[PDB]
């Protein structure tokens, strides 16, 4: 269930359940990402854990 | 071990600390419903290491106090610089600031050239008695 | 280049909000997000750092950012942390676990939910001393009330002045010419000698 | 086709069936007790 | 936990991963190349 | 520079609670002494018929000293919950957290 993903991949009983479902996550979506002599770091640690980070 | 052979050997052995979780009181279990917190979540067998659990309530921990927050950023181009996206929710602090140093196994190079140069050398000796 | 970020009062209390915020971190039913169409940044040492916090309770927001803000203002000279405060909205004698001015001046955000949508950004120039960077921010919260407390707040640190760090090295260019003035000159002591 | 008359005909052919056909292919819409218990236990649905 | 196995749970001497850095890496010899042009300078000036 | 050197092989019960009802907070009891209290309730002990009590310190090193050893609290004793009763007892727990 994915937005990239093409839907003639999915039965259509498939396709009619793709949108009405719930995603209770923690997402990060980058469209497009040019570096240049740069160092990205895309974290997300989002569930209550311990606070500490070693 | 099995589902069902975790259900066997905790109902063989009810008073394990092992198994306290997976059958716990209806105390516990509905002290846990009148606060708004499933007991799982907080309960200290159920957060032991050793503790068995079955399936489903692996499948019901993995949603505990899990938030809802996303990030979806577009065309991003940077140059010479750092990007951080951290998208952080919960009691969990990123480290700002905190200087990743690994070790760097850096390997030497040698001022050795090329040995093909080894002929040319030899004629630009031998060029010397083009001066005697 | 690892480098160690450039600690600037917006900065600390941006921070300082942060870690409040988590220290009191409570679960939530309601979807914050961010969503910036498009991010462009062409100036080296601009590090941008996108954090992504939602605290459905809004009044403690305000409680913790005006704790952390008066934090921030302690090491300030009296004259300036006062006038920066009544530029704010926000008054010292007045107990954090209160409304002030300036949280009744953003109240007009909690009609609209807690999403931060930017069309298009760009980051300007980040003057750093050496081996350290500029670091901007985008925090979301829980309400865009908070927001709006946050740039506001933001935005005053920002009115400071801070001296700037000035390069002094020329701009380069491949240097042919000396080269062969160096040359020609050489020919000229040669012909001059003989 | 996601209407009310082809969901109560999907029902009816369901439960017209013999104990077989349920012992084998509908264990999910005809739990046990102890399912039902562990569901109670629980707050998201037990097809979860 | 996608980057759990990257944090070790022993204390991390960072100090001394950079000095491991500094050692094993390569020197710039500026005293030996400032000894060689002065010697040359000399050379090429006084010497001949 | 830095964050602080971490131990992560001694654990912390405060890391992971990240809400302050929840973790176990010795309080006096005006009834008796010292007792356990958290947003669960309190901490007890088994009884002759499989019962709930809650345990009593006569002193704070007592209730210090049970309550955050290795020892796990296997039973907990709600007033609000488990009798259902709500007498001054869920009003005292109430104020408490």
């Amino acid at each position: 269930t994915d937005e990239s993903r093409d839907r003639k991949w999915l039965y259509y009983n498939q396709d009619v359940q793709r949108t009405r479902c719930k995603y209770v996550g923690c997402t990060i979506n980058v469209n497009s990402l040019a570096l240049k002599n740069s160092q990205a770091e895309l974290t997300s640690n989002c569930t209550r854990t311990t606070s500490a980070v070693g | 071990m099995t589902d069902e052979q975790i259900y066997a050997f905790c109902d063989a052995n009810k008073d394990d600390i092992r198994c306290k979780c997976i059958y716990p009181d209806k105390s516990i279990v509905r002290i846990g419903i009148d606060t708004r917190l499933p007991y799982y979540c907080w309960y200290e067998p159920c957060k032991r290491s050793d503790a068995l659990l079955p399936a489903s309530l692996k499948k019901n921990i993995t949603k505990c106090n899990v938030s809802d927050c996303t990030i979806s950023l577009g065309n991003v181009s940077i140059t010479d610089s750092k990007l951080d996206v951290n998208n952080v929710c919960d009691s969990k602090r990123v480290a700002t600031e905190n200087i990743a140093v690994r070790y760097l196994n850096q390997e030497i190079r040698y001022p050795i050239i090329d040995i093909k140069w080894l002929p040319i050398g030899l004629l630009a000796l031998a060029i010397l008695i083009l001066a005697f | 280049a690892e480098t160690k970020e450039f600690k600037t009062l917006y900065n600390l209390f941006i921070d300082s909000y942060l870690q409040k915020l988590a220290q009191h971190s409570i679960p939530t039913n309601v979807t914050c997000a961010i969503h910036i169409g498009e991010v462009i940044g062409q100036f080296k040492n601009c590090a941008l750092r996108i954090t992504n916090k939602c605290m459905s309770n809004s009044r403690l927001s305000f409680t913790l950012m005006v704790e952390s803000f008066i934090e921030v203002i302690s090491l300030l000279p009296e004259k300036d942390r006062r006038r920066i405060a009544e530029e704010i909205g926000i008054d010292l004698d007045d107990v954090p676990s209160a409304v002030s001015k300036l949280e009744k001046n953003c109240n007009a955000y909690a009609e609209v939910n807690n999403i931060i949508d930017i069309q298009k950004l760009d980051i300007g120039e980040c003057s750093a001393p050496p081996g350290q960077h500029m670091l901007l921010q985008i925090v979301n919260t829980g309400s865009a009330e908070a927001n709006c407390g946050l740039q506001t707040i933001v935005k005053s640190l920002n009115k400071i002045y801070v001296p700037p760090i000035i390069e002094n090295r020329l701009p380069y260019y491949d240097p042919w010419f000396l080269v062969g003035v160096a040359i020609i000159l050489v020919i000229f002591t040669v012909a001059i000698c003989s | 086709h996601n209407t009310e008359d082809s969901k109560e005909m999907i029902d009816y052919i369901l439960r017209q069936q013999s104990a077989d056909f349920k012992q084998k292919y509908m264990r999910c819409s005809y739990p046990t007790r102890d399912k039902l218990e562990e569901s109670l236990k629980y707050a998201e649905p037990r097809e979860c | 936990l996608s980057n759990s196995d990257r944090f070790s749970t022993v204390p991390v001497n960072r100090a001394k991963v950079v000095q491991h850095n500094i050692k094993h890496s390569f020197d710039l010899k500026l005293h030996l190349i400032s000894l060689l042009s002065l010697l040359v300078i000399w050379i090429l000036i006084v010497a001949i | 520079g830095g964050t602080p050197a971490l131990d992560r092989r001694v654990q912390d019960v405060n890391d992971t609670i990240s809400d302050v009802k929840q973790k176990w907070r010795c309080v006096v009891y005006p009834g008796n002494g010292f007792v356990s209290a958290s947003i669960f309730g309190f901490q007890a002990e088994v009884g002759p018929n499989n019962t709930r009590s809650i345990r009593k310190f006569n002193t704070m090193q007592q209730c210090i000293d049970f309550t955050f050893s290795d020892v796990i609290n296997i039973n907990i004793y709600n007033p609000c919950v488990v009798p259902n009763i709500n007498n001054a007892e869920c009003q005292f727990l109430k104020s408490v957290l």
